[PDB]
């Protein structure tokens, strides 16, 4: 019944700090001997692990990434919080500190995602992209959309009022180099289907509050 | 030394068994533990000493092995259960060193790709900037090896775009691969491709765009 | 013809402390000099010398005229309780050629007992320049090894005409031949110090020091071993004895890779894996220490002549340090428990109304050779329950682990090689640090 529920939100910028606590809640005696440790996750990739520090206190898994971050304990509130300082982008993640009960990190919580980022919010820049019957009938018609320039995750991104998802496929998006993020979103349709109804892409990037429509005919000189 | 998978891969459908493996020394011959992730949460576990299930874990998983070395069988699966897995090792500092990987599948009917092609817009003349998008929809398996063409030429850079796999409701996989250039880089030279070259296809096809398709 | 008749027959010297000095017993009662700064450490059977680098703690001896020529052409051997600090990694690069000779004859010649970097070594300077030395090359497994501040003996079994051995715990470690040789005008002044040290925190501590005007063998050497085991005291892990009142980590013999750890408040205790470090890089790797649970060993009610010094099974209670908080260990009635003859343990069952047998015993039954140590459990009506063993078995919705025990069942392999409720204790001691 223990319910990891960690907080600390928001994103990073490089060689500043990080305060990360592991509020572990409902287990009143909580910390009576097991230890505790901390999980980094680079999204798809594999995965070393932080440290691990008793309420005694000791120290935590020294491999050779110490020295930016630290490990605390609080058995005021059962509670134990992580210290990251002179970090780089190189661990833009989401953490996890689990409950070692016994030696094995049995449960395991929500946890939130570190994003250690260069530039500040930006509303999204969406684009048309239409198809036409230059290379018309692959199969069918499948129209695409690019919404770019844009930070940070997530980004909406839908069709005509979210009417028909049928058939669409998003993708993960993937970080431009100069520092933001790319995607793309497209349907597919009938090859003729073009002209009589209506394609809207549909992208907004909240924490900028920008939600912009472009409404997209395939272009035919 | 510490773990390394011995191998690393998955060919599975909706039933069958289940087959993973890894290798490590034994100094600590300890029966270790075996981590699931399903995608929409954080990571748990799934064994522990190869054989111990944990509260609320039906029994259809197992595992066994000698040392450390060990490996484990999981019959019965059911897609919603399924995502890569995780082994540990015993350093003297335990929370455990993970293995790398367990690469996983899921087996639909083999299929070719039906790949598209898309030129920039007004943006990229607004921007000076330019990039080069070509859908592939609707396939299978992971394995997808895309590369472009400069009126002939090969890339080394601009190549970083490689969106990669995901998965649907009927099993299928949808990619996406764009291009980054400057509008000088990109005007300098008349017709791009993308060279798709889908091993279950194994017959390289390639549809192109025209610099002005009107 | 006998082992302790020879024994006794043989011995021409004797360092021993008796009431805070230090004197020989072997009838030949040769000079036994002191510094002011020759402190003595806690000893198995009373106290045990010290030394310290620098030219503080000399303890010479300026032996008989008539055994002054004793090493002319006679074969002999030393022997005494052992245990050096254990070398740090820092320490380590930094001294790891340091040579400094313990035991010698120096000025100038003739056998001189060895120490450097995780070796001891005999060396012989004899007349005609030859010299052979017998290294031992570092038990690398520290946590049981040689150097690793465990009260170990050693034995030299020097012999001209044939070979020279090492003994540890009276088992052969290593050896190397040592004839061809020609007579030695020995000098007789016998140093006891770090003679030309490099490390300042660098002390060895001798016990029960003895020299032997004659050749051994294995049979006698290890009943020998066995005599000064004296089964009076009962020792903690570092050899030294146990100490009441003061903390404690308990480690099991097979389990070495283990130790201890609390579940929760009050409830059953349970096992764990090791944490430790490796040198891969210097041959070196050792379970760390003094990590696990704190204990308190207590007399069962208070007394006049209050010595926390052990005698051999004495009653005693058991409580856990805890955030510097007491707790006993114990077993309710009831207790459920494996196969209703392996007790499950517990701590302090703050039961309402059901009692807790908190009445234990230490108890010294088996390893006459090796200082481990058995916990009994009695009832409140003079019952053996069983020891505090190495079961396995789940427990309610938790996950199975290894459980502490009591199970009389234990006393039927009394007499097997390795059981399952022997027991280390490890006190917080000065030469031992998690690099």
């Amino acid at each position: 019944q223990l319910q990891l529920q960690e907080s600390g939100p928001g994103l990073v910028r490089p060689s500043e700090t990080l305060s990360l606590t592991c509020s572990v809640s409902d287990d009143s005696m909580g910390s009576s001997t097991y230890y505790w440790a901390w999980i980094r996750q680079p999204p798809g990739k594999g995965l070393e692990w932080i440290g691990n520090v008793y309420y005694n206190g000791v120290t935590y898994y020294n491999s050779s990434l110490e020295s930016r971050l630290t490990l605390s304990i609080d058995p005021s509130k059962n509670q134990f919080s992580l210290i990251l300082s002179s970090v780089t982008a190189a661990d833009t993640a989401v953490y996890y500190c689990a409950r070692q009960a016994d030696n094995w990190f049995d449960p395991w919580g929500q946890g939130t995602l570190v994003t250690v980022s260069s530039a500040s919010t930006k509303g999204p820049s969406v684009f048309p992209l239409a198809p036409s019957s230059k290379s018309t009938s692959g199969g069918t018609a499948a129209l695409g959309c690019l919404v770019k320039d844009y930070f940070p995750e997530p980004v909406t991104v839908s069709w005509n009022s979210g009417a028909l998802t049928s058939g669409v496929h998003t993708f993960p998006a993937v970080l431009q180099s100069s520092g933001l993020y790319s995607l793309s979103s497209v349907v597919t349709v009938p090859s003729s289907s073009l002209g009589t109804q209506t394609y809207i892409c549909n992208v907004n990037h909240k924490p900028s509050n920008t939600k912009v429509d472009k409404r997209v005919e395939p272009k035919s000189c | 030394i510490m773990m390394t998978q011995s191998p690393a891969t998955l060919s599975v459908s909706p039933g069958e068994r289940a087959t993973l493996s890894c290798r490590a020394s034994q100094s600590v011959g300890s029966d270790l533990a075996w981590y699931q992730q399903k995608p929409g949460q954080a990571p748990r576990l799934l064994i522990y000493g190869a054989s111990y299930r944990a509260t609320g874990i039906p029994a259809r998983f197992s595992g066994g092995g000698s040392g450390t070395e060990f490996t484990l069988t999981i019959s019965s699966m059911q897609s919603e259960d399924f995502a890569v897995y995780y082994c540990q090792q015993y350093y003297n500092w335990p929370p455990y060193t993970f293995g790398q990987g367990t690469k996983v599948e899921i087996k639909r009917t083999v299929a070719a790709p039906s790949v598209f092609i898309f030129p920039p817009s007004d943006e990229q003349l607004k921007s000076g900037t330019a990039s080069v998008v070509c859908l592939l929809n609707n396939f299978y398996p992971r394995e997808a090896k895309v590369q472009w063409k400069v009126d002939n030429a090969l890339q080394s850079g601009n190549s970083q775009e490689s969106v990669t796999e995901q998965d649907s409701k009927d099993s299928t996989y949808s990619l996406s691969s764009t291009l980054t250039l400057s509008k000088a880089d990109y005007e300098k030279h008349k017709v791009y491709a993308c060279e798709v070259t889908h091993q279950g296809l194994s017959s390289p096809v390639t549809k192109s765009f025209n610099r002005g398709e009107c | 013809e006998d082992i302790d008749v020879i024994l006794k027959k043989s011995t021409i010297l004797n360092l021993d402390i008796n009431n805070d000095i230090i004197s020989d017993i072997s009838g030949f009662n040769s000079s036994v000099i002191t510094y002011p700064d020759a402190q003595l450490v806690p000893g198995i059977n009373g106290k045990a010398i010290h030394l310290v680098n620098n030219e503080s703690s000399e303890v010479i001896v300026h032996k008989a005229m008539d055994i002054e020529y004793n090493d002319m052409f006679n074969n002999f051997t030393v022997s005494f309780w052992l245990r050096v600090p254990k070398v740090s990694a820092s320490h380590l690069e930094q001294y790891g050629t340091n040579e400094y000779s313990i035991i010698s004859s120096m000025k100038g010649s003739g056998w001189s007992v060895s120490l450097k970097g995780n070796n001891l070594i005999w060396t012989l300077k004899d007349s005609a320049g030859e010299v052979r030395q017998i290294t031992f090359r570092d038990l690398p497994d520290k946590f049981n090894a040689y150097l690793a501040n465990k009260w170990v003996f050693i034995t030299i079994t020097n012999d001209r005409l044939s070979s020279a051995n090492l003994y540890i715990n009276g088992v052969l470690m290593g050896s190397a031949e040592i004839t061809g040789l020609g007579a030695i005008r020995e000098d007789n002044n016998i140093t006891l110090k770090l003679d030309r040290c490099n490390n300042n925190n660098q002390y060895v501590s001798i016990d029960k020091f003895r020299i032997f005007c004659k050749a051994l063998n294995p049979k006698e050497i290890e009943k020998l071993y066995t005599s000064y085991l004296s089964i009076t005291f009962l020792r903690d892990f570092w050899g030294n004895p146990l100490r009441y009142d003061t903390e404690y980590y308990l480690i099991p013999v097979a389990s070495s890779s283990k130790d201890v750890q609390l579940k929760n408040i009050t409830d059953y205790m349970y096992l764990t894996n090791a944490p430790s470090y490796t040198n891969g890089k210097l041959n070196i790797y050792y379970r760390r220490l003094y990590n696990g649970l704190k204990f308190i060993i207590k007399r069962y009610t208070p007394n006049n002549e209050i010595d926390s010094f052990v005698k051999s099974g004495d009653f005693i209670k058991l409580y856990v340090s805890y955030n510097n908080n007491e707790h006993i260990v114990g077993y309710p009635k009831d207790g459920n428990a494996f196969n209703n003859l392996d007790r499950i343990l517990r701590v302090g069952y703050n039961a309402p109304g059901i009692p807790l047998y908190k009445k234990m015993e230490a108890v010294k039954l088996r390893d006459l050779k090796t200082y481990s140590v058995q916990l009994k459990l009695y009832d409140d009506k003079n019952a053996s329950l069983g020891l505090v063993g190495t079961h396995n078995g789940q427990i309610g919705n938790d996950p199975n682990r290894d459980i502490l025990i009591a199970s009389n069942w234990y006393f039927n392999h009394l007499k097997d090689k390795i059981l399952g409720c022997d027991w280390y204790f490890v006190p917080t001691d000065e030469g031992w640090t998690n690099d």
